[PDB]
Order: structure tokens, then sequence, then C-alpha cells
């Protein structure tokens, strides 16, 4: 039993973005499926619902006659189309089943409303062992071989310490440490 | 429909933590607890006012009565730390669910620790990029609370800086960065720069200089 959220990323205002969830381990019909959103730093927000076999819609009041909910059951999938994307909509959206109470979560995808452009992190490697991403966006970097990251002029940029690689969705960088 | 919770809950380890969830006649609604701790999913750990799921601690426990849910958590762990919140559901109505604002669940009274400093100067390949950053790592400390000070020579710097809020690692101590974005030539002007970073009225000195 699984829910795996995908499709989220960095958005200009008043453009459009469909995100998925792919759903494993159950019979994804039998469910009633939810998106709820979170803003940094802020509370939970519930966006929009399916129920199950009927399919009865419902969505926030934040959200009506923009947003899109729908399901594909024999692709286990459940979909939210966001149009119309304003500032306000930047959250960590999570992909949740059941009604009443919601049972199952998934980790969740974020989405990123901002004019400001994306780009790929830069690496600079750091003597005393350490590793400096910089200049990126959106903040989605993991490192490889922890610290949060940084907000500086507009961009990213995050340390790691222990060969260093990192994974960002605009590209993957690797770099060397002595 | 309104669902009102206090933002902050802290108590000691071992002790009795309460959060409660305020609304009109709750008490004839269903009322759910979520536990969302920092970077993972929401968990359901109280359904339909008091029962607990499959997997969930016999130490957390809920009721529900007149206008006041709450949950309890009795022999309060570190791990316990998160933000929880509380949630009905109303059915014959366009908007089904409510959430409550969140309260965050703060353990206090952990093993106190003090900061581990890391100051790297700026990469020689960084400053081949017109370049010059300073980074100051500061890790396993508790509580997750401190205050950096920046100083060139022996004098204070306010432009430049910017410092991470403490987020808590896997060990439940903290971890943040500070870095100080210098031109090339600020950074060769001064005879030293130090990162100061204070945690509970005692300083860690750390110096990095050009020379």
């Amino acid at each position: 039993v699984q829910l795996v959220e995908s499709g989220g990323g960095l958005v200009k205002p008043g453009g459009s973005l469909r995100l998925s969830c792919a759903a494993s381990g159950f019979t994804f019909r039998s469910y009633s499926m939810n998106w709820v959103r979170q803003a940094p730093g802020k509370g939970l927000e519930w966006v929009s619902s399916i129920i199950s076999s009927s399919s009865y819609i419902y969505y926030a009041d934040s959200v009506k006659g923009r947003f899109t909910i729908s399901r594909d059951n024999a692709k286990n999938s459940l979909y939210l189309q966001m149009n119309s994307l304003r500032a306000e909509d930047t959250a960590l959206y999570y992909c949740a089943r059941d009604q009443n109470a919601m049972d199952v979560w998934g980790q969740g995808t974020t989405v990123t409303v901002s004019s400001d452009s994306a780009s790929a992190p830069t690496l600079f490697p750091l003597v005393s062992v350490g590793c400096l991403a910089q200049d990126f966006l959106p903040d989605s970097i993991t490192f490889s071989w922890g610290f949060p990251s940084v907000l500086r002029g507009g961009k990213y940029a995050a340390t790691s310490q222990v060969v260093c690689k990192v994974q960002h969705p605009n590209g993957n960088k690797e770099k060397n440490v002595p | 429909y309104e669902l009102t919770q206090p933002p902050s809950v802290s108590v000691a380890p071992g002790k009795t933590a309460r959060i409660t969830c305020a609304g009109n006649n709750i008490g004839s609604k269903s009322v759910h607890w979520y536990q969302q701790k920092p970077g993972q999913a929401p968990v359901l750990v109280i359904y339909y006012d008091s029962d607990r799921p499959s997997g969930i601690p016999e130490r957390f426990s809920g009721s529900n009565s007149g206008n006041t849910a709450t949950l309890t958590i009795s022999r309060v762990e570190a791990g316990d730390e998160a933000d929880y919140y509380c949630q009905v559901w109303d059915s014959g109505s366009d908007h089904p669910w409510v959430f409550g604002g969140g309260t965050k669940l703060t353990v206090l009274r952990q093993p106190k620790a003090a900061p581990s400093v890391t100051l790297f100067p700026p990469s020689s390949e960084e400053l081949q990029a017109n370049k010059a950053t300073l980074v100051c790592l500061i890790s396993d400390f508790y509580p997750g609370a401190v205050t950096v000070a920046w100083k060139a020579d022996s004098s204070p710097v306010k432009a430049g800086v910017e410092t991470t809020t403490p987020s808590k690692q896997s060990n439940n101590k903290y971890a943040a960065s500070s870095y100080l974005s210098l031109t090339p030539e600020q950074w060769k002007s001064h005879r030293s720069y130090s990162c100061q970073v204070t945690h509970e009225g005692s300083t860690v000195e750390k110096t990095v200089a050009p020379t």
C-alpha cells in the first residue's frame, strides 16, 4: 500500500501544471482520493477530493474554477490539473486516500509558483572537507557521496559535509574533493 | 466551520502533552488527529475521537466532548516532536474536510549539547569565479536555538549575512549553517573573519583569515 506523487516543479504565475499520484498495494477504485497541500511553514489545507464508484467532485473555495481532479482506475492514478496559478498556490501537495479519515499519505511533491527562472546547482569543493552547491532553483537538492538550504538573491545554496554528487531536477552535478 | 488549536505545546520527556481542538459542539462530530514530523508525510495517530490505528503506541489517546477535543500523549519521548493537526468530516457540504491550524509539539530538557562548528574559507575555485563565500557549519547542538555573529577584524558585520533556521536531524539534535557573502576584495582586505555562534549563553569561537 503506497502513494507516489510527481509532476511538481517550477512554474510561472498564470501558468498551468498537472500533478500525478500513483497508487499501489490496494484496490484503487474502492477508495476516495484527496489532494491536500501545505504552504512553507504553514498548516495543512485540503484542496480537492473525488469519491469512489460515484465520483463526486469537491474543491476548496480558493481553487475552484481553476483546479481539476480526476482518476484512471486502469492505471491506478490520481490527477490534479492546476490552471491560472498564483503565488498563494506555492505548496507541497499530498496525495491521500479514503474519506472521513485519511489513513494513507504520500510524501508529496513540491510546486513552486515564481517569476524567477530555473537553474542547476554550481558546485565548489570546501577545505578546512565540504561541498558547496549554489545558484539553484527550486530548492529540491539532495546530496550523495546534511544542512538546510539558504536563500540568497532569489536562489538557493546548500552545503554537505563528510567525491561529491548532487541530485537536482534541472541537472545532476558531480565534483571532486581532496 | 472553524477548528482552533493552540499554536504551541511544550513539555519535558516522560511528561504528558495535551493538544486541544476547539470547535462549536465538536463533541457531536468525529475527530481525527494527524502527526507530522519534520520532512515526513502526515500520519493518522488517532481516529474517530479516541481509537488508535494499527501500529500506534498506547500512550497516544484522544477524547471528544462538548466544544473541545483532546489529544493526550503520555510518557512523551523526543521522537514525538511534531506538528499535530485535528480534522473533522462534514458529509453533506461542498467542503467535507476541515483541518485545524496545527500545534507544534516541542520536547524540552533533552540532553544539552554544545555546537560543533566548522568554518570553511572561500574555495580557490570560487575565487576564480569572482566570488567569495564563507561557510559556518553548526552541528549537533541542543536546544535548537542559536544566534550567529559575524565579525570582521574585531567589528560586527550585518551585510551579506544569510543565516538559516535550525532543523532537527535524525538523532534529535539540530544543525544550521551561516553564509557570509563578500567580494574577493572584502575578503583579502581584512586580517580576519570570525563566526561566533552563541548557544545557551556560550560562544564557540572560530576565526578565519585570508593569510
